[PDB]
């Protein structure tokens, strides 16, 4: 195949968590905002070009709810089991003291999709400039995720990701500092 | 241009 | 939180090769991590994928509507939106920069790593290879592999193992489809 474009959907008891997203060869096109009711492109200039009714979506995700219900009892309550997720981190270019750059949290191949991502400056919690995904689809019916901290290198500045999930017995911290 | 959804199904209670 | 949880997914699947000239459609049902049905429309109706999906196969192939919904898809909602995608996904052509940096294996030791960074391309097949005064090196060659960045680019680095002698040349080639010729980066020692 040249091409794959798939609409991947989830609901998720008893967190009553629902996403709708559509992926392309492995990148998303969209997901829906299921509180606001509406479509987030993922990149900007995609929205320029094409459009998605919302409110869709929404019918969808009620679908898969009743299913859900259906699907649980069907097992005799049988409940999923926690896979950890492996961290990487890593900038999006080479690293120059102080040439603006990025960290990317990758979180992959983990199940259910919950998780809590921090990233730390010296220890200490950082919000400010923080972005990240959705939960993204993976081939073996798993899931991904990205989170990204925008930064000034320094040999000052030390830099954890430190993810929490069920399938972990303690949050996985992986570290970033300036080399050499 | 629209993108199309494909409906989801509700299965057999 | 201990509290077990239950999961549901389904994914509707377009599968495109030549353009649209041969199209797949697969609607596929999963509870946790298990396919449990699947339309796929070179069968035509739903067949159940493990016991727990045989209730749902019965019942939806007995909607008829629902099958030509279904059997229609590859052009109805396939090719549809393949249409309405193809010129910011199929067509996304993004350059890589490429960057050669030194780097040691052991810290003691001098300078015994060569690092093609390629950042930022889109899509993700790629081809780098690495030349010491105009010859291939095959050898001593280790990779990240293609990474993802989450944000519709790729990066990957590519390695090199080599004591630079003065007076060598080395040379990281770059090759892409948004590439009309390599690209490529020369780092001399010192
Ligand atoms: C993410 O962190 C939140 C805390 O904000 C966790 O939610 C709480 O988990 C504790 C531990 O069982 C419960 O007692 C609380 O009732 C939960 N809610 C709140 C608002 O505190 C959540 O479990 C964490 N998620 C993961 C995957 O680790
Ligand atoms: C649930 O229990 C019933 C009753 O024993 C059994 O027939 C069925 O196979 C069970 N389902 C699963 C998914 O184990
Ligand atoms: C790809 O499609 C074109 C028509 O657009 C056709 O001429 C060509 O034969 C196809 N390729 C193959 C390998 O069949």
């Amino acid at each position: 195949e040249e091409h794959v474009i798939i609409q991947a959907e989830f609901y998720l008891n008893p967190d009553q968590s629902g996403e709708f997203m559509f992926d392309f060869d492995g990148d998303e096109i969209f997901h829906v905002d299921m509180a606001k009711k509406e479509t987030v492109w993922r990149l900007e200039e995609f929205g320029r070009f094409a459009s998605f009714e919302a409110q869709g979506a929404l019918a969808n995700i009620a679908v898969d709810k009743a299913n859900l219900e259906i699907m649980t009892k069907r097992s005799n309550y049988t409940p999923i089991t926690n896979v950890p997720p492996e961290v990487t981190v890593l900038t999006n270019s080479p690293v120059e003291l102080r040439e603006p750059n990025v960290l990317i949290c990758f979180i992959d191949k983990f199940t259910p999709p919950v998780v809590n991502v921090t990233w730390l400056r010296n220890g200490k919690p950082v919000t400010t400039g923080v972005s990240e995904t959705v939960f993204l689809p993976r081939e073996d019916h798993l899931f991904r995720k990205f989170h990204y901290l925008p930064f000034l290198p320094s040999t000052e500045d030390v830099y954890d990701c430190r993810v929490e999930h069920w399938g972990l017995d303690e949050p996985l911290l992986k570290h970033w500092e300036f080399d050499t | 241009s629209a993108v199309r959804l494909r409906s989801s199904v509700p299965g057999v209670r | 939180d201990t509290r077990p949880r239950f999961l549901e997914q389904v994914k509707h699947e377009c599968h495109f090769f030549n353009g649209t000239e041969r199209v797949r459609f697969l609607d596929r049902y999963f509870y946790h991590q298990e396919e449990y049905v699947r339309f796929d429309s070179d069968v035509g109706e739903y067949r159940a994928v493990t016991e727990l999906g045989r209730p749902d196969a019965e019942y939806w192939n007995s909607q008829k509507d629902l099958l030509e919904q279904r059997r229609a898809a590859v052009d109805t909602y396939c090719r549809h939106n393949y249409g309405v995608v193809e010129s910011f996904t199929v067509q996304r052509r993004v350059y890589p920069e490429v960057t050669v940096y030194p780097a040691k294996t052991q810290p003691l030791q001098h300078h015994n790593l060569l690092v093609c960074s390629v950042n930022g391309f889109y899509p993700g097949s790629i081809e780098v290879r690495w030349f010491r005064n105009g010859q291939e090196e095959k050898t001593g060659v280790v990779s990240t592999g293609l990474i993802q960045n989450g944000d519709w680019t790729f990066q990957t680095l590519v390695m090199l193992e080599t004591v630079p002698r003065s007076g060598e040349v080395y040379t990281c080639q770059v090759e892409h489809p948004s590439l009309t010729s390599p690209l490529t980066v020369e780092w001399r020692a010192t």
